[PDB]
């Protein structure tokens, strides 16, 4: 397989406010599985946060970010999207899109691909 | 502040754990190296700018 993953979105914000970001992916792959994003905390180990099915049907986040970020996908241009409130302190990291090359999700541990790195900074 | 003090630091055994550990030092900032690796990687000067 080879697949490419382009990353847009991040940068400064106040805390409690709203961002962008968006993955979008190209190439070719085994199938049509799952998309998620990582966290990495500066300091800290890489931690998931979400994971989409590509059809949009069944959807999974994090018990520390549940009800506060979701994930959605588009209809016309194959770039998944996500959306985030409420930020505090903590949710200043480095974010990737990564695809998984599976039908159906049991774990995070196996991570196909990653892309770029996306710094985001929430502080006053 | 505008007159800084440097130090230099070097041919000995860099304690960043003895630093590590004091409550007053509120203020812990590190950027490039992970606070917890600092005595695993091995750089030839430290620079304190005080």
């Amino acid at each position: 397989s080879a697949v490419q993953l382009q990353a847009s979105g991040g940068g400064f914000v106040q805390p409690g406010g709203s961002l962008r970001l968006s993955c979008a992916a190209s190439g070719w792959a085994e199938t049509f599985g799952h998309m998620g994003w990582f966290r990495q905390a500066p300091g800290k180990e890489r931690e998931f946060v979400s994971a989409i099915d590509w059809w949009d049907t069944v959807h999974y986040y994090a018990d520390s970010v549940k009800g506060r970020f979701t994930i959605s996908r588009d209809n016309s241009k194959n770039t998944v999207y996500l959306q985030m409130n409420s930020l505090r302190a903590e949710d200043t990291a480095t974010y990737y899109c990564a695809y998984w090359d599976m039908d159906y999700l049991q774990n995070s541990i196996p991570v196909d691909y990653w892309g770029q790195g996306t710094q985001v900074t929430v502080s006053s | 502040v505008y007159a800084w003090n440097r130090k230099r630091i070097s041919n000995c055994v860099a304690d960043y754990s003895v630093l590590y550990n004091l409550a007053p030092f509120f203020t812990f900032k590190c950027y490039g190296v992970s606070p917890t690796k600092l005595n695993d990687l091995c750089f030839t000067n430290v620079y304190a700018d005080s």
